[PDB]
């Protein structure tokens, strides 16, 4: 798992908002000063950053990208940044065995010339649409409000906010993906040929 | 002294003892060299009977085509055993485990000599079988 | 002289255990402090006793 | 501090932190040593649930046609505790374990010459799992460790919902990943559509 | 530079050591010879300054023992630092804790150059030796 050893000003305003969620004052830097609450907040932000990217979204899913095996090894590293390797068409055949891509079906960890896989890869919190950047915070604003300051009334308002945030996020790609029923897919695009 | 040791495989011996001071356990790997490298899994085939023995379940031998059980310890560079975290007491057990793990990695780095080409009597480089490739 | 009577409500935010408040005055004028309050969310999970 | 640092962490250790974050306590630095109870309990509940999430068969887990092989001398094939399921490839599985060895229930023979072919669910580690599940193995362990030790009802009631959301996402993961087809990809009604 | 041979002709006691070491017990001195011999410390070699060892007698090419080859064997089990509960930490403590591992690694990476090894050009140089037992 990639771990948090670097800092960012746009990311710093997120941890401030997770400390707002309890009722705590904003930190000014994430130096390492013994602020247990800030440390825990950074943990929950990262730990939830790796869900929102994991649920596949259209800009997240790189499609058709080719992973290249190292030439002498003949295997490809399947690192912890690759949230979902999948495959392009159906019955994805690649699985992580050890740390390397393994063809589940052909029982081989050795590849020559690469694979076309659809990979969802970790992107930084900053590299995220603003719609999700709110929702990664306000989802972390729930679990951080459930694990350390377990007051029920400030949670039950927050859960009604996490959901609104999710709606706004979902609205974001249904515009952004631009998905067409009868003119843009694989099956019923072919049926409409005259 | 010494991280990588190999035993000899006869059909009925299944218990082999591990000299090195392994941290963890996932760190010992047991590969039946034989004719073809074959790695043994943690519980289906071999099992750690005592801290110091690895007892195979199947009791492999040459009849299966495998000789020379090679059980070497590979310390993991990425999977650190200690991750210091802000706001946590700096316990001395943590610093010592960190130092022990990195020194174990270096100790196994000292064994690559047992690994490489090899020098025969004289300066002759040697390749016992092992056709050079690339 | 500006001398006044009242309640000054100021925001102290955070865990009680780690917050410190001090009142410091080096001015020529007088000072009186009658009482001090505080509010805040309290949530003990383990319902004691 | 340099932005240019890519450094990694223990995906196993970071899972035990997430368990101890959940119940509510500071992050424990190192899992090593059988002294800390919380680590041992949080690590065991992680392991004891890892063997359940995997046991339910998922498409990646189920290796198909794996040929187990008999010992030459005793002709018996071992059934390990890492074999979460061993079932026949087609139907009416005939294999069961007697005394730790694969036994053919139908022929009443513990002795197999030349091998058997089966669908094994192999037990693999938290780090070989898809992220979707690696979240759900933790947040299911985050419930039972909240259940068995920190029995406050209000945060298990919060955490339950999370385990359920995780199940939904985990399920979605293979219905994409397996890519299963009604009328073009199965055994029966793929054969009916031949013109 | 964990290894360097000091071929000296007479009874020359002084042999400077450039590998900074952590302790006396790490530097082991052998005379390259028809037979290699590990000279013991108190009896045979004494550290005049930390930098320079000084042998007693020093043998010689005339003697069977020839050249002297000193080297660093930094122990991987005997840890120089043992962190304990305070026991004030000492800056000298952490830095040495990491220097021992850096030393073990660095002197272990020279146990490869003694074999084929790599020249600056990027080519694996056999030192004019003959590769035996190879297959096509």
């Amino acid at each position: 798992s990639y771990d948090m050893n670097v800092e960012t000003a746009a990311e710093l305003s997120a941890v401030n908002d997770i400390l707002a969620s309890i009722g705590e004052p904003p930190v000014s830097t994430l130096e390492g000063d013994a602020n247990a609450d800030a440390a825990n907040a950074r943990r929950i932000l990262n730990k939830i950053n790796r869900q929102i990217q994991s649920r596949g979204w259209t800009f997240n899913i790189e499609e058709g990208i080719t992973l290249l095996p190292d030439v002498y090894s003949n295997l490809i590293v399947y690192s912890d940044d690759y949230l979902s390797l999948m495959s392009t068409s159906g019955q994805s055949i690649y699985v992580n065995r050890g740390g390397y891509v393994y063809d589940r079906t052909s029982q081989s960890d050795r590849f020559d010339s690469g694979i076309t896989v659809n990979i969802i890869r970790l992107r930084d919190y900053d590299e995220m649409p603003e719609c999700f950047r709110y929702w990664i915070v306000t989802k972390a604003s729930r679990q951080f409000n459930n694990r350390f300051f377990g007051a029920p009334e400030v949670e039950g308002v927050l859960q009604e906010e996490e959901d609104e945030a999710r709606r706004l996020c979902m609205e974001y790609e249904m515009d952004y993906g631009g998905y067409n029923m009868l003119d843009g897919d694989a099956f019923t695009s072919g049926l409409l040929t005259r | 002294i010494k991280t990588v040791l190999t035993y000899q495989l006869d059909g009925s011996n299944r218990d082999f003892n591990i000299p090195f001071e392994y941290l963890a356990r996932k760190f010992v790997v047991v590969t039946l060299i034989g004719v073809d490298r074959k790695v043994l899994t943690i519980n289906t085939d071999y099992r750690f009977a005592t801290r110091t023995t690895i007892s195979l379940t199947k009791a492999w031998g040459p009849a299966d085509g495998y000789t020379t059980i090679e059980l070497r310890r590979v310390t993991s560079t990425t999977d650190r055993l200690v991750d210091f975290t802000d706001g946590s007491i700096l316990r001395a057990y943590d610093l010592n485990v960190a130092q022990i793990q990195t020194m174990h990695v270096a100790e196994e780095a000292r064994d690559l000599t047992t690994d490489t080409i090899g020098v025969n009597n004289d300066g002759h480089l040697d390749a016992r079988g092992r056709r050079i490739v690339n | 002289l500006n001398l006044g009577t009242g309640q000054y409500r100021f925001p102290v935010v955070g865990n009680a255990k780690f917050n410190t408040v001090y009142i410091l005055s080096d001015e020529t004028t007088p000072l009186n402090i009658i009482g001090c309050g505080w509010e805040g969310n309290y949530l003990r999970r383990s319902s004691g006793i």
